[PDB]
RNA sequence: AAUCGAGAG
DNA sequence: CATACGCCTCTCTGCTTATCGGTAG
DNA sequence: CTACCGATAAGCAGATCTCTCGATTGCGTATG
């Protein structure tokens, strides 16, 4: 048996606030800066097929 | 032209033609010593070596044919300091050997031992 | 070496002065010489360099490079030979520029790189590189392409061709192309620099040599006179030529149209004759492989080409399969290290006679039989080769000046990753397709052929994007990186019954050229071909004869009711894939090629011999497999989709990378603490030595559904044996 | 990972109190389903078992 | 690297073995299997730990970074 | 030299041009400035046939069988 | 059939459909024999193939054109392809030696840039003189009446032209002249009754054409696998009915059941302006 | 994972059928008369005409590819379940192939009774020019385990031919897979 | 049958040389042969010439070293068979018309 | 911040 | 020899555009 | 007669999920 080196220690991640893109004032984009996860095209629309609006916004 | 190194042979010997003689190429390998000494695919036995004798005779495969060939026979004339073609009438053509022959180093490959080679 | 045939093939840079049909005081630099002095360090007497070196200090392994640079004036006047070094170029480990060329495990352990330690990677910035080998055309082989891309080149451009690589003795290669066009002409194609010309064949072919329009028609229409499509699309294309071009009547007219056309892409200096500059394209352009001197060589080979396109138009040969293995060579890297070295010295080159210029310019001192004058020239341009070199492989981009056929630009050096063994020598035996096929939508180039049987293996290859595209060798693929000596092939080639090529009127798919190297030899029947290459084997697998080298393939196409094109085709060449395998007659260890294998019977094991069908029999059936693929217990009864998955694993293990952590600086290294010998091992685990590097541990394994907790894919681990030391690691 | 693509994240460390045990008295270190094989179709799994079984012993 | 103190799936001490189990081989014609019975382990997970133990810490030794070469 | 539509020099070996282009009973030879009658060029016949996959049928595949 | 179908029907919403076929519901009282009849009637037939193989003979001593056509067997090719000499005669003096000729005078006007009888009958060289009046340079003309096994037709041209193949051209103006075809169709082939309800289907669409045919086809159901056809031919509706059938025949080869509703949404958004329109910019 | 001694016989015979059965099906193709030795010039002739043509090679691999899916269905039939030594429910391979839970009666053929014919694309196996379809299969062979249909399971292993083969449709459906993941992508995106 | 040779000669007597295909030449024109020396193997190098034309031609550069061509006639009524030696010879005859047909060395 | 390279589902 | 300032090549849809003639003022 | 236009094969513009790591960044010449 192999112990492959996708450990769980690099993998995991969380934000709740943070630092922001200046421009955008959006979060920013990675694990090791600490950044927010995209919700993107593809989700988005997944929110607006359940109808749930709010979550969407 | 004139190249450094070479010399003119101003001296060569006779090479007669006139039912009547017929003419041949034969082609041998540098590996056949030509001092020592009508058929299709023939064989013989020289220097212990298998020899072939392929007579790859071109164009006169279909009768005489238009007979058309991409070599002479250069003939020396009554003056011996040159070289010339020959023929036999005023055609003004090359002519080409009545056969030719090619020789062809032969080995043989030793039968497959299915036997010993088959091992279960 | 090669990097003096490359300096000698360069050529010489001229330039005249701005004072006195007087053109000005020659110059001609050049260089004859390079030299790669072993890594050294200036702390005198220079000491010698070791690998831990500039991988303890994060810096980079790097020789010197000094070339004698020539400052000839006129044809022998006053030659100023001068060396001068050009920066520190990286040199990689093992290799005889380097400090453990020949070196025992003992005094390698000695010095703190590993105990049985390998190189093949440039120490760059702290970071191991690795040039990744490429896979491309098989050299000096003319093979028929039809390509609807070849339409696209305007009206009359049928999508036929035939692309031929040729490659020059100091590795570097032109290719060339003969389309075919509707109304009846042939259109010989290259490049030069980054562009793109054309030119009319028949041009080309009265360029080559002086001989009769007839010899042309001979050389192509061989002895099918009878024949009307070859006569009609040849008569074509000799009036073409004749009504396009009225004025060529001889090669040295011909030439000197070529030269006065070809004068400033060249950048040829003025002291350049139009006969002379046309000679030069001519002998610099086609048929490389070639070389100077053999332009009755090139004759010949472009009328084989043409005769070879007729063929192709006509439907009696097939199109050639360019992304088979067995139209395929593999460059080997350190060759593109070479091409890229030969570059940058040419333009190292024209950038010192652009700094000459400017002085003309500006400057005006037109002094140049004084090295004081060629010391403040030269001081000024930038030198560091080996500061270029350093950039190409920490970066991977390619900043070239002709692209060297090359399809890419991007993405040439990998990391040597050491996450693992595995990983370490996975590196180098990876084969890419190049980075123009990841962007694609065609599948048909990442099926697997059978003609790539044991030369990559069918199941080591990375599931995702490079699938099919990063196919791994056969670990019993050997890559020829020798010439062999072929000088006395014809010699006996002739006597076993091969008419020569000159005095041989004689052409088309009816008959057997021979062909070494590319160079056309002679002309045989096909039944004599293939008694002459059965022969050749049987001569070449006992190694009586001197004269047959071990590593040459012959490859033999009998006739065929519209197959592939024939020809006895050898090689010796470079860049090759070669595998062992034996040969029945007199069991012998006999050296295949892809080209060559499409025809020959090997049974995969002894016991599946058939009367007269086969002629060799693979050492053993394990072979066809890399060494990742080897070490997988008991495949044969696994699906190869999850064959492929455990190759793909193995690659990702977290294990012991090696033992001498002590004495690196890698950014981010996993090890294994303790590792175990696997009960369930392979044969090979033992012949390549891979206990050093332990990557897992033997665990009792419970086939049960107890938990619930592993149901899709999961699995569990004890928590005592996790708490005894189960696979832990750092 | 096995030798066989059998990959999978370890779910649980299992207390071997609550592992099953066999009458020689051995807890397995490792447990995998047996409904990873079917769809996957990996008898060399189960011979490198029955191999390994038999070199220790 | 050197040889685990405890046998993970059960816990029977290996950890005391590694140079008897080494003597036991190298001394006389012994084979693994004779061995491991000999040392006090019977079950294979036991067996396995000692059979299959590569000792890389010998290799890792050789490097020191406090003596001279 | 003569063969299908073309004639060849017989001196030179270069492709003499196309007789209906130049006056009569004279053809010159580009390079050997030579002369020919044109009266021993009289008919240039050539046959030609289709490729036998140029025309794919129906009824041809099943002569095939 | 897959995503190719799929974006082909709703991503696209192509004209120029690669694979276009129309269902022809044949009439109960019929056979089977004439059925397969009436589909060699109405299926495409060029003149290529009837040819075993076409001779050209260029003789230059003005610059002379022999071109002997060879004929299958007539007994074979009339009744495998419902065509007759009299057919034959009519296309190869109307369609080819017209689309012949104008390619020869194209190419030269870009190039500057067996046995027989010696008189067949009067009428056959009234018919010849009317062919060398009708066409610009054409010398000679005859078609074996009897047989159907042969027709030359003698070419010349100038000096100044240069060598021409004669072949090529030959062979695709062959290809391209038609002997009888109905207009965008290129066969009516006859598969195998699937679910009862025998259909005869065809490699095109042209529903004017078995319009005037209902003697065997039972015109009143013609369900075609175009869209842009059937919606310039017949209505927005049945556009939109044929876009249901083939949305759902592509997930019906996978039995990937998609509910009804979805497919008719989609239907309906993409013929909301009376058009067939696609989801593209 | 195992059979009887009768289930193995069974499955050794119908599957020994398959050599008549492979060259029948080329000499059928090749419209050449039946039960006509395979060594046949004119065979050979028409084999290699069809190997040059797509069309016709795709006539044969469908023919061919349709005899032996018979055979293979023949042996599944006649084996699974009636000879498996441990039947179901103790025969938990089968039992999960019955009920669903993992895997298919396929899955469980191919493990136990035979792995079966082997589809590249909608084809048997890619052929070289030479007509070989390996190296150590003769040229243009009338074969059923020539032309990519194998006779192993994986229970008691396949030969490397087969091993080559089955790795080339594993590898193309790979390929496949990856490239209908992302096809749909752009489908769905616009429709939404 | 098998026929043996007779006479074996050595010295230069004939030749074989090849223009191409359909060529002819008159009873004027005559072909001037070399023979180098101090060189081991034996090249012929072939001078002909007249008003207009050239036969001009030199020897094999690869070829005369591994094999051999050998001129010969056979008896009709008799075995006897001569034998001659001739080496092949690459004839590319240019005529003398056009040799100088040249334009400037460098075009301003 | 972009480009290149390695991978994950 | 450091420091500083700019010049340089293998898809598919759908709308840019055709050469020419039909034909009523 | 010719303009109005109604229709005939080619050039170009724009298409073809989320994530975590690491490495590197074009040069030539002018003044002090
Ligand atoms: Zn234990
Ligand atoms: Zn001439």
């Amino acid at each position: 048996y192999q112990r492959l080196r996708h450990m769980v220690n690099d993998k995991f991640q969380v934000r709740s606030t943070g630092p922001v893109n200046s421009l955008t004032m959006q979060p920013v984009k990675g694990r090791k800066r600490h950044g927010g996860i995209r919700v993107g095209e593809m989700e988005r629309d997944a929110l607006i097929g359940h109808g749930t609006s709010f979550l969407l916004q | 032209s004139i190249p450094d190194g070479f010399k003119k042979c101003k001296h060569l010997k006779n090479f007669p033609l006139n039912k009547q003689q017929q003419v041949w190429l034969i082609k041998f390998p540098s590996n056949v010593d030509i001092s020592k000494l009508f058929e299709s695919s023939t064989t013989m036995t020289i220097d212990k070596h298998d020899y072939k004798i392929m007579d790859d005779t071109d164009i006169e495969s279909s009768l005489t044919q238009d007979n058309l060939s991409n070599m002479t026979l250069l003939v020396p004339s009554e003056s011996k300091e040159s070289l010339k073609i020959a023929s036999t009438a005023k055609d003004n053509a090359p002519l080409q050997f009545d056969k030719v022959f090619s020789v062809s180093e032969t080995a043989k490959i030793p039968a497959i031992d299915y036997s010993k080679v088959r091992v279960p | 070496g090669l990097l003096n045939l490359g300096v000698k093939d360069i050529g010489e840079k001229v330039i005249f002065d701005g004072k006195p049909g007087y053109l000005g005081n020659k110059l001609s630099v050049s260089v004859e010489q390079v030299s790669i002095a072993k890594p050294m360090s200036n702390d005198a007497v220079e000491r010698k360099v070791y690998p831990s070196e500039s991988r303890q200090r994060l810096t980079s392994y790097r020789g010197k490079l000094l070339l004698k640079l020539k400052w000839s004036v006129n044809n022998g006047e006053e030659n100023l030979f001068e060396v001068r070094d050009c920066g520190g170029l990286p040199v990689m480990l093992q290799s005889n520029r380097c400090h453990l060329n020949k070196m025992s495990p003992y005094e390698l352990v000695q010095h703190k790189e590993e105990s049985d330690e390998i190189g093949g990677y440039f120490i760059v910035n702290g970071i191991e590189k690795l040039i990744r080998m490429l896979i491309v055309q098989r050299r000096n082989h003319p093979m028929a392409i039809i390509r609807p891309s070849f339409a696209n080149r305007g009206a009359s451009y049928s999508h036929y061709g035939i692309q031929i690589r040729s490659v020059r003795p100091d590795q570097t290669s032109q290719t060339n192309v003969l389309h075919y066009l509707n109304d009846g002409q042939v259109t010989f194609r290259f490049s030069w620099r980054k562009n793109e010309y054309l030119v009319p064949v028949v041009m080309i072919l009265k360029a080559l040599c002086h001989t009769s329009d007839r010899e042309i028609f001979d050389g192509i229409i061989g002895n099918d006179v009878k024949d009307s499509f070859l006569t009609d699309r040849l008569e074509l294309l000799l009036r073409g030529f004749k009504k396009r071009y009225p004025h060529l009547q001889n090669r040295t007219q011909v030439l000197q149209y070529l030269g006065d056309k070809f004068r400033v892409v060249f950048q040829a200096s003025p002291d350049q004759s139009d006969l002379e500059v046309g000679q030069e394209v001519l002998d610099r352009i086609v048929l490389v492989h070639l070389g100077k001197d053999g332009s009755q060589d090139k004759f010949r080979m472009l009328l084989f080409m043409i005769r070879k396109l007729y063929s192709l138009v006509a439907g009696e040969c097939s199109p050639d399969n360019p992304d088979a293995t067995q139209h395929q060579e593999v460059l080997l890297g350190g060759f593109l290290y070479g091409m890229i070295l030969k570059e940058k010295i040419d333009e190292y080159l024209q950038n010192i006679i652009a700094q000459v210029r400017m002085d003309i310019n500006r400057g005006m001192a037109i002094n140049f039989k004084d090295k004081r004058y060629m010391s403040r020239v030269l001081m000024r341009v930038n030198e560091n080769i080996g500061s270029k070199m350093q950039y190409f492989l920490s970066t991977g981009n390619l900043v070239s000046q002709s692209g060297l056929d090359l399809q890419q630009v991007s993405g040439y050096t990998v990391v040597a990753e050491k996450i693992n063994f595995y990983r370490f020598i996975s590196h180098f035996r990876m084969v890419h397709r190049g980075s123009f096929f990841a962007q694609l939508k065609t599948t048909t180039v990442r099926k697997l052929l059978p003609e790539s049987w044991g030369f990559l293996c069918p199941v080591h290859t990375p599931d995702g994007s490079p699938c099919g595209l990063l196919n791994h060798f056969a670990h019993k693929c050997r890559i020829s990186t020798q010439q062999s000596d072929v000088s006395r092939i014809p010699s006996i080639l002739y006597s076993l019954g091969v008419a020569p090529a000159s005095h041989t009127f004689a052409a088309g798919p009816s008959l057997c050229c021979v062909q070494i190297d590319g160079k056309i030899i002679g002309w045989v029947s096909h039944e004599q071909g293939k008694i002459i290459a059965d022969t050749l084997r049987y001569w070449k697998v006992e190694g009586k004869t001197p004269g047959l080298p071990i590593d040459l393939e012959i490859g033999y196409v009998p006739p065929s009711t519209r197959g592939q094109y024939p020809g006895l085709y050898l090689f010796g060449g470079h860049s090759r894939m070669l595998r062992p395998v034996r040969y029945l007659p007199l069991d012998k260890e006999d050296i295949v090629g892809p080209f060559e294998q499409v025809y020959m019977n090997i049974a995969v094991t002894p016991q599946e011999i058939q009367n007269n069908v086969h002629t060799h029999v693979e050492f053993t059936p394990t072979n066809i497999l890399s060494i990742l693929a080897n070490l997988t217990p008991f495949s044969d009864f696994n699906q190869s989709p999850r064959n492929m998955y455990q190759c793909q694993m193995g690659k990702q293990t977290m294990g012991t990378p090696g033992v001498a952590l002590c004495h690196r600086s890698d950014n981010k290294l996993y090890r294994l603490q303790t590792g175990q010998t696997p009960i369930v091992k392979a044969n090979l685990y033992d012949d390549y030595g891979m206990d050093n590097f332990p990557n897992g541990f033997n665990a009792v394994v419970a086939v049960i559904s107890y938990t619930g907790y592993d149901m899709d894919d999961a699995m569990i681990i004890n928590k005592s044996a996790d708490e005894r030391g189960f696979g832990y690691g750092t | 990972s096995s030798r066989h693509g059998q990959k999978g994240v370890c779910s649980r460390k299992w207390p071997t109190i609550d592992m099953p045990f066999s009458e020689t008295g051995i807890q397995p270190d490792i447990i995998i389903n047996p409904h990873a094989f079917p769809s996957r179709m990996t008898i060399g799994m189960f011979v490198e078992s029955l191999a390994g079984k038999a070199g220790a012993l | 690297m050197i040889v685990p103190v405890r046998c993970f799936s059960c816990g029977k001490v290996v950890g005391d073995k590694w140079e008897s189990y080494l003597n036991l081989l190298q001394e006389d014609e012994l084979d693994e299997g004779t061995a491991l019975s000999r040392l006090g382990l019977k079950r294979y997970c036991c067996r396995r730990m000692i059979l299959t133990h590569v000792d890389l810490i010998e290799k890792f030794l050789r490097y020191n970074p406090l003596e001279k070469r | 030299s003569v063969v299908g539509s073309l004639i060849f020099c017989l001196d030179c070996g270069d492709l003499l041009e196309n007789p209906n282009a130049v006056l009569g009973s004279n053809v010159e030879c580009s390079q050997c400035k030579a002369i020919y009658p044109k009266s021993q060029f009289s008919n240039l016949k050539v046959v030609t046939t289709t490729a036998d996959d140029a025309f794919p049928s129906s009824l041809r595949a099943k002569k095939s069988v | 059939l897959g995503i190719p179908r799929l974006r082909e029907i709703v991503m696209t919403a192509s004209a120029a459909i690669k694979t276009p076929q129309m269902t022809l519901p044949i009439w109960n009282d019929v056979s089977d024999e004439q059925a397969d009849t009436f589909c060699k009637s109405i299926s495409k037939v060029l003149l290529s193939e009837v040819i075993d193989k076409v001779i050209v003979t260029e003789t230059t001593g003005a610059r002379s054109y022999v071109i002997h056509m060879r004929f299958f067997d007539n007994n074979e090719y009339s009744e495998e392809y419902d065509v007759s000499k009299e057919e034959l005669q009519n296309v190869i003096s109307n369609q080819f030696i017209h689309l012949l000729e104008a390619a020869i005078v194209k190419e030269i006007k870009k190039q500057k840039r067996v046995e027989a009888n010696n008189n067949m009958n009067k009428v056959q060289r009234d018919r010849q003189s009317a062919i060398i009046s009708h066409h610009r340079f054409i010398t000679k003309y005859n078609f074996d009446d009897e047989s159907g096994k042969w027709c030359e037709f003698k070419l010349e041209l100038a000096a100044d032209t240069e060598k021409l193949l004669m072949v090529n051209i030959v062979e695709e103006i062959c290809r391209k002249s038609i002997i009888r075809q109905i207009p965008h169709i290129d066969r009516c082939v006859h598969p195998e009754p699937e679910n009862g309800k025998r259909v005869l289907v065809t490699e095109g669409v042209n529903f004017q054409a078995m319009w005037d045919q209902e003697a065997f086809i039972d015109v009143d159901g013609i369900t075609s696998n175009d869209v842009a056809a059937v919606l310039k031919t017949y209505g927005v509706e049945a556009a939109r009915n044929t876009i249901v059938n083939e949305i759902n025949n592509v997930f019906s080869r996978y039995a990937i059941s998609v509910s009804f509703r979805h497919l008719d949404l989609i239907a309906d958004m993409m013929t909301r302006q009376g058009t067939y329109l696609a989801f593209n910019r | 994972l195992r059979l009887t001694a009768e289930g193995n016989k069974w499955r050794t015979d119908i599957l020994k059928t398959s050599v008549d059965t492979g060259r029948e099906a080329a000499a059928e193709v090749t419209n050449l008369d039946k039960d006509t030795p395979a060594d046949d010039p004119e065979l050979l002739k028409r084999l290699q005409e069809i190997l040059r043509d797509n069309n016709k090679s795709g006539i044969l691999d469908a023919v061919t590819s349709s005899k032996v899916n018979a055979i293979t269905s023949q042996v599944v039939s006649k084996c699974v379940p009636d000879g498996t030594m441990k039947k179901f429910p103790c025969n938990s391979m089968q039992a999960m192939a019955l009920s669903g839970a993992k895997g298919s009666n396929v899955n469980v053929s191919q493990i136990m009774c035979l792995l079966g014919q082997q589809a590249l694309e909608g084809r048997r196996v890619p052929v070289m020019v030479s007509g070989k379809t390996l190296p150590s299969f003769k040229p243009y062979e009338t074969d059923a385990m020539a032309g990519g249909y194998v006779k192993g399971r994986f229970y008691s292993g396949i030969k490397p031919q087969e091993y080559y083969f089955h790795c080339m449709a594993g590898r193309e459906g790979l390929i496949d897979t990856a490239v209908k993941t992302s096809r749909s992508g752009y489908l769905q995106r616009c429709l939404t | 049958s098998e026929i043996e040779i007779e006479s074996v000669q050595d010295q230069p007597s004939v030749a074989v040389g090849s223009f191409f295909k359909g060529f002819r030449a008159p009873s004027d024109t005559t072909f001037d042969l070399y023979k180098k020396k101090k060189s081991e193997k034996d090249e012929f190098v072939l001078h002909g010439e007249n008003e207009r034309l050239e036969y001009e031609g030199y020897t094999d550069s690869s070829s005369q070293a591994s094999n051999q061509y050998v001129v010969g006639l056979f008896n009709p009524e008799k075995k006897s068979i001569q034998l001659y030696k001739a080496p092949v010879l690459v004839s590319k005859v240019v005529s003398k018309s056009s040799k100088n047909l040249r334009g400037p060395k460098i075009k301003s």
